[PDB]
């Protein structure tokens, strides 16, 4: 038998249904999401991290000139100059006073220290979502991993269980992300081989051990100064070290909806948005009789307390009188009132006491009770507490 | 070095074992084929049987098998097997045999010795498989080189392995005999042996190489003697009884895994073509059945495909977008119409 | 993005034993098929080794000769090589096929490595 | 798949029970009124009240390397191309992604492919990778299978250790003074899939797209345009008067 | 990594409305963010003890003071 039915995408409460059948007892159904994770789809373009300013040895030549030989080195600046006369510690390097040549030349390559400090960038697009379930059916519990696409159900003691596709497509990420130290950041990085000089992605390496990286740093070799042996070279600070002082809060505490992302596998948790349709294929095997249930006769119910808080603060008293002594499922019709217990258990001439959670002032509504319906109306009072410390556990009607 | 291979397999025996069919009809056999498998492209089969190959009594071609408990060896150029055709023999190991004969029904095994032939048939479906799109019978003389998987003509240890089990009590009616007034036992030399009777009460004694004689029995109908053994394993059988707890003790890998290598596969005779205005006609004549798959180079192709078996005559259209097809296991020839 | 790292080879006599090691880095869980190629000049490629799980296969003119290992766990792939031919002579590559990213996004199916240079002298 | 049939539990003239093992789609009966029998004669004495049990289950088979086929699902195609540009004699050959980014640099020289005036791809949604043969084929989902089609067996990768099957394995009532099991389940869905065997895409796709998998891919065939962008510096522009006039 | 703990804020709540009064010892962060479609996430630095009103729906509010968990808070009808 096909059931179709609606779930509200929030984790931490519980959701009752009942399955009604004309000949058969009503069965219950009980249903609490434990975790929903929005896990984009997510390639790798490059990474980066700090850069190192590398050169060799000047080469020196004295009374002769020099040439310069290309080695491919990333972003390579060779020079050549003259008119030097150089010392050392000991004394004179050279006798001439002139016709001296110096060969500077410099490149950039990774920071050893950035195994582990390293930015990483991101292109993200087709959200997939894998929500866990605790299902109790026919009081049969179970906790599944179930994937909420249009296809690939879970079967359990028979019953088939399929959840569609999400009714909104919503991602709180965007087309470019960046990743690094397990904060998740929106930014616009430029792409391969485009780099400026200055900001974040001055380097472009493919891999973390590529070994090939293309390098725009604006790197310009000096002139040395007199009497004395170096390379004074000039480039713009690290873009990534500007950016790091840059920082604009993180998605963590900006993206909507109040979701919670995680970095180990790149996730979304509990992002509060939409609804699940769900369908059953129950077997009839699970499906009770009538004449296997306990009918009720001259039911009333009376409302012993009222809060209508977040929480539930309805608390009624039904007093009866039963045939039989065996537990049944009590459900609500209406939105009026939301019930706490899937259900209660039932004695020969006892009364059920019931909690539940209303937003009227002057709540009037019939209980389903296993085979009847009865009325139940109160007036009931505002809470005492202006704010509380859990999410709304009714929805709030016109 | 192949006795590290050859090492596993002397820790078994061979076993007798029921086959539907002897020479004669429903009978014992040493020879029962437990199971076939035929899903080699050239004809390569794998047959399990109940004896053992390579070992005496380490040697290279032999059979080595059972006989009421004692084991026996033979040559292995004696044995002959068939289905429609006799059969050729390749190499032997173990509870194993390659084989590489044509199409069939069922598999027949059989031997002969000194005066009692030994044989029995088994009715599983060995299937011949044809390579690429040319259905044969027999592979050719020449052609040419394409990929399909045939059987390893060699042993490795691969990653499949079997399962062995505690051996049962073999029940033996020999060993039982009648003294003038006592039931005689007589167990082989070094075996122990279990006796139980209910001539008089229940018994259970395990003799030990003695022979005993036990009173209040008069007929050797009543009751039963069994053989005991610990070493020399054997198969998961489904044809044994089983021992008493948790049946398990190793496992042995299995020779004769599928590999891939290169086939010979024949070639067609090429088509004669005749071209006229946006149309080709292709004069046809096959050796032996085979496939055209014809195909346009449009948005729809109006694919089709066909088997032939006999000169026959095909006129295609082509246009300018145009025409591909594929004739036995050529290179795709494609064609492109021009203004005219 | 996954990539295959090869190593080891290098110059030996004839009759040497060498060992190569191929590993694979990235968002990758589970491996299915490891594979051996090697390409001698002015030739096609070829399979030497093929290793999934316990299995292993081996080519016609490599029996006895080459061992193939397979570390899921690493996932890496360790060819050994024992008494080298001239006929060996070539450039191996490593080949990863059925890989199982854990969403993991969805992405080439096999991947290839740079490959490393053998040779034997006679 | 391979059938895989326990030895036959034999408690002649007693009684026994089932123990599960818990392989996938395993069977386990027990037969009474056996009188089974050994090359030997008969197994044991008492005529009736004799137990056999039957397990049976099924493996997946030794030959599941170099022969087993492979689901796999297929969405947002991704294209690239290898060039060889010639701009101001500065000839290279070039990989390059044709995606709205990524240019090739060379001599100064800029050179964007901008994506592709199609979304046409050459594979459906599923598909189904055999023998280096790629079909398009509606296979069912892991843990749908039905038995006698596609599917019988579900293993999650090659050496998983841990499969689900259905297959309709039905034991059968064991002939009297035999020792076997005799079962019943329908036959392999393989190998009615490969008698089947529809055309492969390499003979049957549009705009004759050539198939290859060494990885799944598809190359040389025609359809829409590469929009191309170049950017080039202002130091190649030669003056007329340098040049033949 | 040793990293230091602010006091503990002050709260009072309101119809609607909450007013948080803050005493840093040294100069700390507060970001605090509504949990509707929108964020307004805002983002301060603050060095000097201080005292802010802020209006609170039944979408759901919360902030981060420190290095203590993130607080949230909702607002009901009375």
């Amino acid at each position: 038998y096909e059931h179709a039915t609606t779930m509200p995408s929030q984790a931490g409460i519980s959701y009752n249904t009942i399955v009604n059948r004309a000949g058969y007892a009503p069965l219950p159904i009980s249903i609490t999401p434990t975790k929903i994770k929005l896990i984009p789809t997510v390639n790798l373009e490059y990474v980066t991290c700090h850069y190192k300013t590398g050169m060799d040895s000047p080469a020196i030549k004295c009374c002769g000139s020099q040439e310069c030989t290309p080695t491919y080195r990333p972003d390579e600046q060779c020079k050549v100059f003259t008119g030097v006369y150089p010392f050392m510690w000991g004394g004179a390097y050279c006798f001439c006073d002139t016709e001296n040549t110096q060969v500077s030349k410099a490149y950039v390559m990774k920071s050893d220290d950035c195994l582990a400090d390293h930015a990483e960038a991101y292109k993200a697009h087709t959200a997939s979502v894998q929500a866990f379930l605790n299902i109790t059916v026919g009081e049969h519990s179970i906790v599944t991993t179930v994937y909420v696409n249009g296809e690939t159900p879970v079967n359990f003691n028979g019953v088939k269980i399929t959840a569609g596709p999400l009714s909104t497509a919503w991602t709180p990420f965007d087309r470019k992300i960046v990743q690094y130290a397990g904060e998740i950041y929106n930014y616009d990085f430029p792409e391969y081989g485009a780099g400026q000089p200055g900001a974040f992605g001055d380097i472009q390496s493919r891999t973390v051990s590529s070994s090939d990286l293309y390098a725009n740093t604006n790197l310009v070799l000096q002139r040395p100064k007199a009497g004395a042996i170096h390379v004074p070279y000039t480039q713009a600070p690290s873009g990534f070290e500007q950016w790091k002082k840059d920082k604009a809060p993180s998605l963590k505490f900006t993206a909507p909806f109040g979701c919670e992302i995680y970095t180990n596998p790149i996730r979304a948790e509990n992002c509060a948005v939409g609804s699940i349709p769900l369908a059953f294929d129950i077997p009839d095997a699970l499906f009770t009789r009538v004449s296997e249930t306990p009918t009720l006769s001259a039911a009333e119910c009376t409302l012993n307390e009222c809060v209508y808080s977040s929480d539930f603060g309805g608390i009624a008293t039904v007093k009866y009188s039963a045939s039989k002594s065996g537990k049944c499922a009590v459900h609500v019709p209406s939105g009026t009132a939301t019930l706490k217990e899937a259900a209660v258990e039932l004695t020969e001439q006892g009364s059920a006491t019931i909690h539940f959670s209303t937003a009227n002032i002057h709540p009037e509504f019939r209980l389903q009770i296993c085979t009847s319906y009865v009325t139940c109306k109160g007036d009931c009072h505002p809470p005492k507490d202006h704010i509380v410390t859990h999410p709304q556990y009714h929805a709030q009607t016109f | 070095s192949t006795e590290e291979l050859f090492n596993e397999y002397k820790l078994t025996r061979p076993y007798m074992a029921r086959c539907i069919r002897c020479a004669v009809g429903s009978c014992h056999s040493p020879i029962a084929i437990e199971a076939v498998k035929s899903d080699g492209h050239d004809g390569y089969v794998r047959l399990q049987t109940s004896s053992q190959y390579g070992l005496d009594s380490l040697k290279g071609r032999t059979m080595r098998y059972d006989m009421h408990g004692t084991i026996k060896e033979i040559p292995l150029h004696q044995v002959s097997l068939y289905t429609s055709r006799p059969c050729h023999i390749v190499d032997g190991h173990g509870y194993f045999l390659l084989a590489r004969c044509p199409a069939g029904d069922s598999i027949t095994m059989e031997f002969k010795k000194d005066s009692v032939r030994h044989s029995c048939s088994v009715p599983y479906e060995v299937k011949f498989n044809p390579v690429g799109r040319e259905l044969y019978t027999h592979p050719p003389e020449h052609g040419v080189e394409q990929a399909c998987q045939v059987y390893a003509h060699d042993a490795q240890n691969r990653g499949a392995y079997v399962e062995m089990h505690l051996p049962g009590s073999e029940v033996d009616s020999s060993l039982v005999s009648l003294s003038g007034s006592s039931v005689t036992v007589t167990p082989p030399d070094g075996t122990s042996a279990l006796v139980e009777c209910e001539c008089g009460g229940t018994k259970i004694s395990e003799t030990i190489n003695k022979t005993k004689q036990f009173s209040q029995c008069t007929k050797k109908e009543q009751c039963r003697a069994y053989r005991l053994q610990n070493d020399k394993w054997v198969y998961n059988s489904d044809k044994l009884p089983k021992a008493a707890g948790a049946t398990l003790k190793g496992k042995l890998h299995v020779p004769f895994l599928l590999a891939d290598g290169k086939c010979t596969v024949p070639l067609a005779p090429e088509p004669m073509i005749t071209f006229g205005f946006r149309s080709v006609s292709l004069k046809l004549h096959p050796k032996n059945p085979t496939y055209l798959i014809t195909r346009q180079l449009a948005d729809e192709p109006h694919y089709t495909h066909e088997l032939i078996s006999e000169p026959a005559v095909r006129n295609f259209t082509v246009t300018e977008k145009g025409w591909e097809f594929v004739w036995g296991n050529h290179p795709p020839k494609r064609f492109w119409a021009q203004e005219t | 993005e996954v990539q295959l790292q090869a190593s080891g080879g290098g110059l030996v006599q004839a009759g040497g034993s060498l060992r190569l090691s191929c590993a694979a880095s990235g968002s990758i869980v589970s491996i299915n098929v490891m594979a051996w190629y090697r390409q001698s000049p002015g030739k096609e490629r070829e399979l030497v080794a093929k290793s999934s799980g316990p299995f292993t296969l081996y080519a016609d003119s490599v029996k006895g000769r080459f061992t193939i290992s397979n570390d899921a766990a690493k996932n890496t792939v360790d060819l050994q090589m024992n008494s080298l031919k001239p006929e060996d002579t070539a450039v191996y590559y490593c080949n990863a096929e059925g890989l199982r990213y854990p969403s993991g996004t969805y992405g080439p199916s096999a991947v290839w490595g740079q490959g490393t240079q053998v040779t034997v002298s006679s």
